[PDB]
């Protein structure tokens, strides 16, 4: 197995609330490495949050989170955890699990991160509706056809989109989310494919909105 | 008491094949205790370089680092398309192990003018059943970035009922794509026939219109 770190747990939380993040480690003997949580807040650079020794015998915290956050690990199930309490506006961030290379407090393997959104605003967690953008005579030119998926009315961020479980990447454009007047986000993802292909190939957009546990696989037909 | 890491500039444009130099300053002397990370949107941060100058395994040799004390430098000898990214330094010397704010390397595209391919998508039947109609206009793979979309419904210019988004610049051909969505209630959608996306762009001698007639 290849080295992989996969964070999960991020979503919407009210100020003063609690949230637990998890990080699943594989492809290396987890119990031999110290582990860190690092975050990136809007308008800020990366920020070290906490670390834990390989044996879990020591744990340290950034001043801003001390007494609110607890790091821990499960050296048998190969998981790293971050328990957050009394969450604040400034804790909104992408949270990364990262492996300490040699114990020198720099990190050679990171996950893609999980996004924590602290909000006192009115919008509540909502999974998206996924609608096809069907290829037609109005979306074809020069022997190629555009098709896609419209991912409408979700909150908080993020949505990810793959095509054909990640086997279709060429010619994909997944657009940044837009904020609607409702306070909900929308995005679209499109792909350009051969016009000749539409009779035999299957195009499925795989939509993941982890904050609402929403997972949709929408087949897009002509 | 915390060591502050700073970076300059916060962004820069550079062309493929050029030599790139970005710098990182520590508010206190930290010998050679500096790392460089590469960040791309949605992707895991990647260790490039540690102890100022040691390349991480698998990092291309066009990357090198130098410095000592409070001044450090990341150099790319010949910038490649995959190198457009944000680069952050980090000290492992003391206390809170702190990162610079990041420097974003962007394209200085000397690219040919390319008009967008313009496509239009009526609302799906499933959406219409739920009482809402979103019409999508797609402008694909154009350069330069400036592009104007106007929505027209039975030739009446729309305002306030659309949103748009542009992709990150493509590192391999400098182009952009743009998605615009016009959203109406189903009742309003059914009061009209011609739905049109009108596009202005440097690559076009006059605005191009892409349209459909509702339910045809
Ligand atoms: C911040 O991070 C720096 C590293 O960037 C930490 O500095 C290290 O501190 C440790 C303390 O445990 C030193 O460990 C000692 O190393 C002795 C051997 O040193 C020699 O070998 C090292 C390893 O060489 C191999 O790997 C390098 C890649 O790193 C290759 O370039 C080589 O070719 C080899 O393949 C060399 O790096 C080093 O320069 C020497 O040549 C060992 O015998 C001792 O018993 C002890 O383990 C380590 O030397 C320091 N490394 C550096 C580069 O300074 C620092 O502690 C960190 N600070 C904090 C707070 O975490
Ligand atoms: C996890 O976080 C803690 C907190 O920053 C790190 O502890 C720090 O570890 C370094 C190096 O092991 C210590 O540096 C040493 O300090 C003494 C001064 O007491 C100095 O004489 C030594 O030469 C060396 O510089 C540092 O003191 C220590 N900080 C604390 C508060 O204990 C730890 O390294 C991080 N990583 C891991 C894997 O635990």
């Amino acid at each position: 197995g290849e080295v992989q770190l996969v964070e999960s747990g991020g979503g919407l939380v009210q100020p003063g609330g609690s949230l637990r993040l998890s990080c699943a480690a594989s492809g290396f003997t987890f119990s031999s490495y110290s582990m860190t949580w690092v975050r990136q807040a809007p308008g800020k650079g990366l920020e070290w949050v906490s670390n834990i020794s390989s044996s879990s015998n020591t744990a340290f915290y950034a001043d801003s989170v001390k007494g609110r956050f607890t790091i821990s690990r499960d050296n048998v199930k190969n998981s790293l955890y971050l328990q957050m309490h009394s969450l604040r506006d400034e804790d909104t961030a992408v949270y990364f699990c990262a492996r300490d290379r040699n114990g020198y407090n720099f990190f050679d393997y990171w996950g893609q991160g999980t996004l924590v959104t602290v909000s006192s605003g009115t919008a509540s967690t909502k999974g998206p509706s996924v609608f096809p953008l069907a290829p037609s005579s109005k979306s074809t030119s020069g022997g190629t056809a555009a098709l896609g998926c419209l991912v409408k009315d979700y909150f908080p961020e993020p949505v990810t989109v793959s095509w054909n479980s990640g086997a279709l990447t060429s010619g994909v454009h997944t657009f940044p989310a837009v904020l609607q007047s409702s306070g909900l986000y929308s995005l679209s993802s499109v792909v350009t494919v051969p016009s000749s292909s539409l009779g035999t190939q299957t195009y499925i957009c795989n939509v993941n909105h982890k904050p609402s546990n929403t997972k949709v696989d929408k087949k897009v037909e002509p | 008491g915390d060591i502050e890491m700073t970076q300059s500039p916060s962004s820069l444009s550079a062309s493929i094949g050029d030599r790139l130099t970005i710098t990182c300053r520590a508010s206190q002397a930290i010998r050679e205790s500096v790392q460089w990370y590469q960040q791309k949107p949605g992707k895991a941060p990647k260790l490039l370089m540690f102890s100022t100058s040691i390349l991480e395994s698998g990092v291309p040799s066009r990357f090198s680092g130098s410095g000592f004390g409070t001044h450090f430098t990341l150099t790319i000898s010949s910038l490649q398309p995959e190198d457009f990214a944000t680069y952050s330094c980090q000290q492992n010397y003391s206390g809170p192990f702190t990162f610079g704010p990041g420097t974003k390397v962007e394209m200085r595209a000397a690219a040919t003018v390319a008009a967008p391919s313009v496509f239009i998508f009526p609302p799906s039947d499933e959406q219409l059943k739920s009482g809402t109609a979103s019409v999508v206009c797609l402008l694909n793979n154009f350069y330069p970035r400036e592009a104007k979309v106007q929505w027209k419904v039975d030739n009446a210019l729309q305002s306030g009922n659309s949103q748009e988004s542009v992709t990150e610049q493509d590192s391999k051909d400098s182009t952009y794509s743009l998605s615009s969505t016009l959203t109406l209630s189903k009742a309003d959608y059914e009061k009209h026939k011609v739905y049109a996306c009108e596009v202005t762009h440097q690559g076009l001698s006059s605005p191009v219109t892409k349209s459909f007639n509702r339910g045809e």
